[PDB]
């Protein structure tokens, strides 16, 4: 476990997991904020 | 042909003059360094330019330095 | 047509070598001691601060401009 | 005692994590830890490359077979997503009704941001992106019918992933083969020869001879893909199959005596291209496969192993030498069962070269319904196969240099052919260069010849087929003695093995399958400059290998290694010097080569071959013939080509092609972008990282992997990398855009 | 004492007679193979051996290759048209790697690389800083 | 108004694009039929065209001649929606992840193995400075005039 | 002053790290033109993480 | 036209920053502390200390020389 942590917490998993999750809100805000230029 | 150079900085590590790919350089007595040696380079009339010396050299700034020059035959590496 | 893309490109020509005269001058002619603290010795003392404010605008237009030529391509 | 044993080591190496978390474990040096940026790159270079992690034979040759299970593992994994994919998310039920109107698509796009503009009105009540792979073809071939088999073979693919991925891990962690098994060439040709192979024939043709022939045969005559009766009850009840090949009557009691005449139902020698579907008849495809099987498994019987019979290649080997090659084949058994290397180059480029044969010959003699007239399918295939192809010969050379560098010993080659090939290089490389520069010159010189002349009003004097001309006569006659075998040189047979040699014209949809192509002038001029591209391509390839070790210029090459950037700015300057610089060369000159012809494809069908027929014999091809007179010059490709062509792709905005625009534009970017990278050097980059260092310092932060610029050889590679990326990139979508249109 | 090999397209050409010629020599205790710079495989002789190059490189070249076999008692020798030879390396005796009491320094500069003189110095004199 | 545009709601241009648009999605959903799921899919998606137009001119945005959107950036409030708004959103964010990363950097500086954890971070720490950055203004501030955020002439130079 | 574990500033303008601190290893007594020997936790962009200098060169951190 | 315009800028400050480092860059960097002695124009200095191509001032020109056509352009 400890070890597997350490896998996990190296630099290019974490940059993938971060990314991906950064993306996916990004993807989520604009399915329900679609369409926008400005702050309205 | 071309112009190598040994500066004050040398060490005696012997290095440089391993790497010679045409025996351009020697390590003669010194009394500068620990070692009680330093490089010198006696045959330059020889040297092709390779600067493998340089990347061997470990002191802070090369030690020794080639300032490449007028080209010959022998500095062109032309077996033809 | 012609007119304006000629002078403009010899304009770049022109340009480009007066740089590199300036350069030709630093390794050639630039004596250390008669310029001391002068203006010209004091812009090679805070030559990293151009150069890199430089390359930041570089970047900053750089990637804006791309940016938004994609997406309005997109 | 026996010759041939298993031998396997238990327990080799312990399953753990903790080398996970200690990135660089497989090298000495890295592993000592990160200083610098350079570090990171070194990591990820180094990564597969076991002969410089361990000094075993052994070692590395466990971890080769292990590594291979772990690609086994992921090609059935892509294998069974496709599958998924057209089992759930595909329109394969309707296009099976109806093939030739409903377009195939086998992905959809989620409806987010406008994106779904992506999913296109293929048809069959369905919306998604139109695919090229050519899996509709293949399923309907093999008899699917159902969408419920295509998710059952998506299950197998998965749980053949998971065993494969086992069996890396059980053959590494558990039991590691042993040297002395691995050198077994004899036993494993006998094995591939005959059980992969051979066996693996005789399987397929069961498949094709008791499922798929019978069901296609239903499809074509018209019966619904519901009333089709399912697989299993065909393979049951004999008296169906009767009923369409009245020969299984019989049984197998024909085949134990000699009659295997009675067979000729569903066995046949009928040639050409069935007029339904435009596919080869699956009659000839069964019969071709049950003979392949037979000659394999014959094969499969000529090595010795451990009943005294047989082959030893040695012997064989070493009996061949002559008056004027020395000691001959000697040495050379003992070097491909000694070096991974010199296996892999050998292997590699006979696996390109198969793939660039297989292009060509899939699409003379399409062999799936329904493909033919699927110009987008069959565009895709072509260049698909023919650019794997490219890669992998020159990857053969690269690692025939690697082992000329890493694992060639002069004791072991003493006057053998390697030695005397080494011993004349300055001849072989000086009579190729001139072949190229003859072939260069003349070949591109009638097209800029043709280019002056047509410019300065004198239309005849150019090299065409109206003026000055230069026909193919070798070429024409082969195509005669081609189109006149059947019933001659090849009595049983009944039809031309192409169309292309001559023949009618095979139309279906109102579309052209296939028609004899012709050859003259512009066709002569495209072939040489084919030969010029390859040849050069193999100087640049070859030069490196024969001089990896030594060369006038730098004598102790070897020494420095397989990948070093240069010797120094000495000697007038020894830059890209190295076997890897002449690869890196290598790959530039076959990007040109393979696009020059994929481009003759392209253009040459859409003149000459690809259209629509009328009821009556009007044909009407897409371009309108135009490969004649204009593909004579250099003109003539910009205008009557790219700029003509790419028509689609500039206007492809606001459709469900919007996608391969973007793509046209972003592979042009990185083309691009490359350029930085193969003009430029190391030093001007690592100063300027300085400069840029110093602001971070002025703020008191600063990386303790201290940021430095990419080596020269990286600079080089990824140069190279977006290069070919750029490239391939435009070409891919300007065809595929094209061809959706055309289709 | 030439050692046995076969022949290649590697050779000396013309300046090998016109300008100038270098030569090796040394003795094995055992027939063995090399890897000669030219390019391909020789078997050295059970005493002296002699071999001719074009260019000191692949002399010196060979001679590491010679280490390898445990042999140190090369010598290079270059000889010119007219017949005149001159004794290269080991030019006195001792390697030049190892110190050798009667040696003289040259090219040597008592200063750090960073102490020679500005270019705009030496203007219009010939002499470069490095050589000032 | 400024520069000549037009408010997108008075804009002709702006409502053909609108209708031409609906029209053309309409046409291709007439092919299916019914509850067809791909007609489905289409009606859904002229909803939205026809939302994101309103949005548009209910706005404050100005539409040029082509009847399309014109963004204005000159530092008037009037029209602060379109860039001054958004861009303190980048602002805080980015200095938000600058600030963060250099603490995590210098804070590991002086570790046992200061490049080890720059390749492995160490998460738990990560995520502490992480959260400690939505004051990122305020501290930038007080280290700059505590003389602890610009170095002084002690860094490496070049030779000249 | 310039002693064994001592922290200094290099003063050589050529150095890699010039106006950075480094930990005085050793300073030789036989009169060496360069007896300051001075280790850095940087390698050079050679590699290298330590090198001699005169205790001119040097002037002491603390 | 407000892009373009924005794109010329790149232009010319991405040619100017190839062109000025080059001169202040050209009587020494850290990589090659002595560039002084070498000259305006010299090929390189090595395979070593990391690879040292296109260190000199003169590729600075040489370098430059694209970007200016393509700002031009
Ligand atoms: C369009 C660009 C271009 C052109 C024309 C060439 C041309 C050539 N390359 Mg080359 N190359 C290029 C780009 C190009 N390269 C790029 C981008 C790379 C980077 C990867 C390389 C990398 C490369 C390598 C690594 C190699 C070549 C080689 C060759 C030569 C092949 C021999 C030959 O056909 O001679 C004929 C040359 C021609 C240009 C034919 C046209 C000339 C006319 C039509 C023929 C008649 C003219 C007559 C001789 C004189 C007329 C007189 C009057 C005009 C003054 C040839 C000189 C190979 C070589 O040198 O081996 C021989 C080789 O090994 N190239
Ligand atoms: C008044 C203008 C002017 C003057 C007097 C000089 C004078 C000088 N320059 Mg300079 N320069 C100028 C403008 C000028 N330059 C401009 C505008 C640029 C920017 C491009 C440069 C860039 C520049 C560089 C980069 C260098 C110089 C150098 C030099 C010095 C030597 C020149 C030399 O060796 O050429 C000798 C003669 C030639 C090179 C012949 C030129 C042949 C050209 C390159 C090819 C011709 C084009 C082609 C053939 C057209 C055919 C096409 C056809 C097929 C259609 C000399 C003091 C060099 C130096 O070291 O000085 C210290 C140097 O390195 N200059
Ligand atoms: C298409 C070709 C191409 C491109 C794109 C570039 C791009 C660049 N070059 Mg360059 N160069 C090229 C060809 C090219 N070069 C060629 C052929 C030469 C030979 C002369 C050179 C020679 C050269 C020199 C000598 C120098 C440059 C420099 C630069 C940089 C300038 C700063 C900049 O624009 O930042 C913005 C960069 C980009 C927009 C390009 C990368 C864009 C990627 C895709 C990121 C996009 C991010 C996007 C906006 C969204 C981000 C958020 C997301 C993560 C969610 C930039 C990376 C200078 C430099 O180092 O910069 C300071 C410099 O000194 N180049
Ligand atoms: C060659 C393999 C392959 C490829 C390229 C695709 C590609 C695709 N599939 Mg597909 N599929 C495959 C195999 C494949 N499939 C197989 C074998 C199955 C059977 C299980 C399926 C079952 C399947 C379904 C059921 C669906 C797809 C869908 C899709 C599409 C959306 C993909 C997606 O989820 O995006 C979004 C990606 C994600 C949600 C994944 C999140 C990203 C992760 C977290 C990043 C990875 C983390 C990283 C590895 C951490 C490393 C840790 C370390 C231990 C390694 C996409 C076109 C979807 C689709 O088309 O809908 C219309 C869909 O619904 N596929
Ligand atoms: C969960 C099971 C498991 C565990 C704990 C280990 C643990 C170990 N293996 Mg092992 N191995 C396994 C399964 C496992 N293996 C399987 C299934 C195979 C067959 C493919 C192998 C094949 C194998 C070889 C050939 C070698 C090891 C080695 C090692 C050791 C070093 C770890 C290492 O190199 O990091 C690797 C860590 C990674 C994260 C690499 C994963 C790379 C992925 C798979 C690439 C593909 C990703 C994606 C699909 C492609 C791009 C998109 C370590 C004891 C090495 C060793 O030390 O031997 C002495 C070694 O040489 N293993
Ligand atoms: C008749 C026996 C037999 C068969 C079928 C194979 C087959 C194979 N060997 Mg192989 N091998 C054999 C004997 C055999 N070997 C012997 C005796 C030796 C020792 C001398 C070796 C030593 C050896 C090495 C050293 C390597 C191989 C490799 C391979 C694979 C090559 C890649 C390929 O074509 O993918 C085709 C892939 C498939 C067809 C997928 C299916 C693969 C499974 C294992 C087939 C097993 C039979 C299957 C269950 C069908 C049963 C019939 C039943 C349904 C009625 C292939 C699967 C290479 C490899 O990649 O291995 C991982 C490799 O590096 N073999
Ligand atoms: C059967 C196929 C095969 C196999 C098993 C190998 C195996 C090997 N090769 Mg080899 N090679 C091959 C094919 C193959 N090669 C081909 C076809 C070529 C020609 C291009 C080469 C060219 C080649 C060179 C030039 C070199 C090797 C080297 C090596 C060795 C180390 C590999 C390495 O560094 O791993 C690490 C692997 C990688 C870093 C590859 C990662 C993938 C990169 C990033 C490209 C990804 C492109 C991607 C598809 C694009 C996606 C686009 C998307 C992002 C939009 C190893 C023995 C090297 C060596 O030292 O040998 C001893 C070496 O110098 N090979
Ligand atoms: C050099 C270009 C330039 C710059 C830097 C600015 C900067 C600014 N303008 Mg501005 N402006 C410019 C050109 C420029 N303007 C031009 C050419 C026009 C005429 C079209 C205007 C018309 C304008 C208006 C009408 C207003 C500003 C305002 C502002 C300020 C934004 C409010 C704040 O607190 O911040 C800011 C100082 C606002 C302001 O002063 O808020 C108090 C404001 O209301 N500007
Ligand atoms: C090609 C004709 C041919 O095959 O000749 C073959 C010729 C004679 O080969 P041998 O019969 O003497 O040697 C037999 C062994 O090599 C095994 O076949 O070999 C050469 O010398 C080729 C010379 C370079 C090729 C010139 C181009
Ligand atoms: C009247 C008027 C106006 C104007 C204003 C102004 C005042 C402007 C300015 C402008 C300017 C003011 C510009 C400038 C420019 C500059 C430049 C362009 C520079 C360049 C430089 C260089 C090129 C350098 C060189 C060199 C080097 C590199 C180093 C040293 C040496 C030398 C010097 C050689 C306005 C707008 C219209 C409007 C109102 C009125
Ligand atoms: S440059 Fe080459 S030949 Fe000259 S002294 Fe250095 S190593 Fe010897
Ligand atoms: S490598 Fe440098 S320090 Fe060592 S002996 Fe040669 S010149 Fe002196
Ligand atoms: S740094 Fe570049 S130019 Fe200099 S020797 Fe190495 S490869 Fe040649």
């Amino acid at each position: 476990m400890n070890d597997f942590q350490k896998y996990l917490s190296t630099a290019p998993v974490l940059l993938t997991l971060w990314m991906t999750f950064t993306a996916g809100f990004i993807i989520e805000v604009n399915r329900f904020f679609p369409d926008m230029l400005g702050l309205y | 042909s071309h112009t190598v150079k040994i500066y004050d900085t040398c060490i005696g590590c012997t290095q440089c003059v391993r790497a010679c790919p045409t025996d351009v350089l020697e390590m003669v007595p010194w009394d500068g360094c620990k070692s009680g040696q330093i490089a010198s380079s006696p045959r330059v009339e020889d040297c092709v330019g390779c600067k493998r010396c340089e990347t061997a050299c470990p002191t802070d700034f090369l030690s020794v330095r080639v300032y490449l020059g007028a080209e010959t035959t022998r500095s062109l590496g032309l077996a033809y | 047509a012609a007119l304006y893309t000629h002078h403009q490109y010899i304009a770049g020509f022109l340009m480009v070598g007066a740089f590199a005269h300036g350069a030709i001058f630093f390794v050639r002619d630039y004596d250390p001691e008669l310029n001391k603290n002068n203006v010209l010795a004091r812009m090679l003392e805070h030559k990293e601060a151009i150069i890199s404010h430089l390359s930041w605008a570089s970047l900053f237009l750089g990637f804006h401009t791309l940016g938004l030529y994609i997406h309005n391509d997109t | 005692s026996k010759n041939v044993q298993v031998f396997v080591e238990k327990d080799a190496v312990e399953t753990s994590f903790a080398k996970w978390a200690q990135p660089g474990h497989f090298s000495r040096t890295l592993a000592k830890g990160p200083k610098t940026t350079t570090w990171i790159w070194n990591l990820h270079a180094d990564a597969h490359d076991f002969d410089s992690q361990t000094s075993s034979l052994e070692e590395v040759s466990r971890k080769i077979f292990s590594a291979h299970f772990g690609q086994l593992a992921i090609i059935f994994l892509w294998i069974s997503g496709m599958h998924f994919h057209g089992a759930y998310f595909s329109n394969y039920s309707a296009w099976l009704t109806d093939p030739i109107s409903i377009k195939q698509s086998s992905q959809v796009v989620w409806p987010i941001v406008g994106q779904e503009i992506l999913n296109a009105d293929v048809g069959g009540n369905f919306q998604g992106i139109q695919t090229t792979s050519g899996w509709f073809q293949m399923w309907r071939a093999e008899g699917i019918t159902s969408e419920v088999e295509l998710y059952w073979t998506a299950i197998g693919g998965l749980a053949m992933s998971a065993i494969m991925l086992f069996a890396g891990w059980f053959h590494y962690h558990k039991a590691a083969p042993k040297l002395e098994w691995f050198q077994n060439a004899e036993s494993m040709m006998n094995h591939h020869l005959a059980g992969l192979l051979g066996l693996g024939c005789l399987s397929w043709s069961g498949h094709q001879i008791h499922i798929a022939l019978p069901i296609n045969k239903l499809l074509d005559a018209g019966v619904s893909p519901q009333e089709i009766p399912l697989p299993h009850e065909f393979l049951i009840n004999r008296d169906l199959m009767a009923q369409l090949y009245p020969s299984f009557s019989k049984g197998l009691a024909p085949f134990f005596g000699g009659n295997w005449g009675e067979y000729s139902d569903f066995l046949t020698f009928k040639g050409g291209l069935n007029p339904v579907t435009g596919g080869l008849w699956l009659s000839d495809i069964a019969h071709h496969h049950l003979a392949l099987s037979v000659l394999f498994i014959i094969a499969g019987h000529m090595y010795r192993t451990n009943w005294g019979i047989g082959h030893n290649m040695k012997e064989i080997l070493e009996a061949h030498k002559g008056p004027f090659t020395g000691e001959g084949h000697k040495g050379l058994y003992e070097i491909l069962t000694t070096s991974w290397h010199a296996q892999l180059a050998i292997n590699l480029a006979m696996m390109g070269s198969l793939s660039i044969i297989v292009a060509h010959h899939m699409y003379a003699m399409p062999p799936y319904p329904y493909l033919a007239t699927d110009y987008a399918t069959q565009l895709s295939l072509f260049t698909h196969h023919m650019w794997i192809g490219g890669f992998c010969v020159v990857g053969g050379a690269a690692h025939g240099a690697i082992f000329m560098v890493r694992d060639y010993t002069p004791a072991n080659n003493y006057n053998n052919l390697l030695d005397r090939v080494l011993r004349h290089r300055d001849a072989i490389i000086s009579h190729l260069n001139w072949v190229c520069i003859f072939l260069g010159c003349h070949a591109f010189g009638f097209y800029i010849h043709n280019d002056t002349m047509r410019a300065l009003g004198r239309p005849q004097d150019m090299f065409s087929d109206k003026a000055i001309q230069l026909q193919p006569i070798f070429a024409q006659w082969i195509q005669n003695i081609h189109l006149l075998a059947p019933g001659t040189t090849a009595p049983n047979a009944l039809a031309t093995t192409s169309y292309a040699f001559g023949g009618d014209v095979i139309e279906v949809g109102g579309k052209i399958a296939m028609m004899p192509i012709k050859l003259g002038t512009a066709d002569f001029m495209v072939h040489h400059i084919h030969a010029f591209t390859i040849h050069v391509t193999v100087l640049i390839l070859l030069k490196g290998v024969l001089y990896a070790r030594s060369s006038k210029l730098i004598p102790d090459k070897a020494n420095l290694g397989f990948r070093f950037p240069c010797d120094g700015p000495g000697r007038g300057g020894t830059c890209q010097s190295s076997s890897w610089d002449h690869v890196f060369l290598g790959l530039f000159w076959m990007y040109n080569s393979i696009s020059v012809v994929i481009f003759h494809f392209s253009w040459k069908m859409q003149s000459d071959v690809w259209g629509t027929i009328t009821p009556d014999g009007a044909i009407s091809h897409i371009t309108g013939g135009n490969f004649a007179q204009s593909s004579i010059t250099i003109n003539g490709w910009l205008r009557d080509f790219l700029w003509s062509q790419a028509s689609q792709v500039i206007q492809s905005y606001g459709s469900a092609s919007s996608a391969y625009g973007l793509i046209f534009l972003g592979a042009h970017f990185i083309w691009a972008f490359s350029l930085m990278f193969l003009f430029s050097g190391r030093g001007y980059w690592q100063e300027l990282i300085e400069s840029i260092v110093w602001a971070h310092n002025k703020l008191n932060f600063a990386p303790t992997i201290q940021p430095r610029a990419l080596s020269i050889t990286q600079g080089r590679a990824v140069g190279l990398a977006h290069y070919l990326l750029g490239g391939i990139g435009t070409t891919w979508a300007f065809f595929l855009a094209r061809a959706i249109s055309i289709t | 004492p030439f050692p046995t090999f076969g022949g290649s397209t590697g050779g000396w050409l013309r300046a090998a007679e016109v300008e100038e010629k270098y030569a090796i020599t040394w003795t094995s205790t055992k027939e063995q193979i090399f890897e000669m710079p030219t390019g391909g495989a020789a078997i050295m002789r059970n005493g002296e051996n002699l071999l001719y190059l074009a260019r000191k490189e692949q002399c010196l070249a060979l001679s590491t290759q010679l280490r390898t076999f445990k042999i140190n008692d090369y010598k290079i020798y270059r000889i010119f048209p007219s017949g005149e030879v001159q004794y290269l390396h080991p030019k006195d005796g001792v390697f030049p790697e190892k110190v050798n009491p009667g040696r003289t320094s040259v090219n040597s500069r008592g200063f750090s690389i960073g102490k020679n003189p500005n270019p705009a110095s030496i203007k219009f004199s010939g002499i470069t800083t490095y050589e000032s | 108004e400024i520069g000549g545009l037009t408010k997108c709601s008075e804009s002709a241009a702006f409502t053909k694009r609108l209708n031409a648009s609906v029209k053309k999605l309409e046409q291709r959903a007439s092919q299916y039929e019914a509850d067809s799921p791909p007609a489905l899919a289409l009606k859904q998606q002229v909803e939205r065209t026809q939302a994101r137009f309103d949005k548009y001119s209910r706005s404050e945005l100005l539409c040029g001649a082509d009847g399309l959107p014109h963004l204005v950036a000159d530092g008037r409030w009037s029209h602060a929606a379109e860039f001054i708004l958004p861009g303190f959103g980048f602002i805080y964010i980015s200095g938000w992840i600058g600030w963060v990363g250099r603490k995590y950097l210098r804070a590991v500086s002086t570790s046992a193995n200061p490049s080890e954890s720059e390749i492995i971070i160490n998460v738990p720490l990560a995520l502490k400075i992480m959260t400690t950055g939505y004051i990122w203004p305020i501290s930038a501030w007080q280290e700059l005039i505590s003389n602890d955020l610009v170095a002084v002439s002690e860094e490496i130079t070049v030779s000249p | 002053m310039i002693d064994r574990n001592s922290k200094v500033r290099i003063l050589r303008k050529e150095s890699y790290w010039f106006n950075q601190i480094g930990t005085v290893a050793t300073v030789d007594q036989s009169g060496i033109r360069y007896p300051a020997v001075v280790r850095f936790e940087s390698v050079n962009y050679a590699g290298t993480n330590t090198n001699n200098f005169a205790l001119d060169e040097l002037v002491e951190v603390k | 036209d407000f892009l373009v315009h924005h794109a010329i800028a790149l232009g010319l400050h991405v040619t100017a920053l190839i062109l000025v480092k080059g001169a202040l860059d050209a009587r020494g960097s850290k990589l090659m502390p002595d560039k002084k002695d070498f000259g305006y124009s010299f090929p390189c200095d090595g395979p070593g200390r990391g690879g040292t191509c296109d260190i000199s001032a003169w590729d600075a020109f040489y370098l430059a020389m694209f970007w200016m056509l393509n700002t031009i352009g």
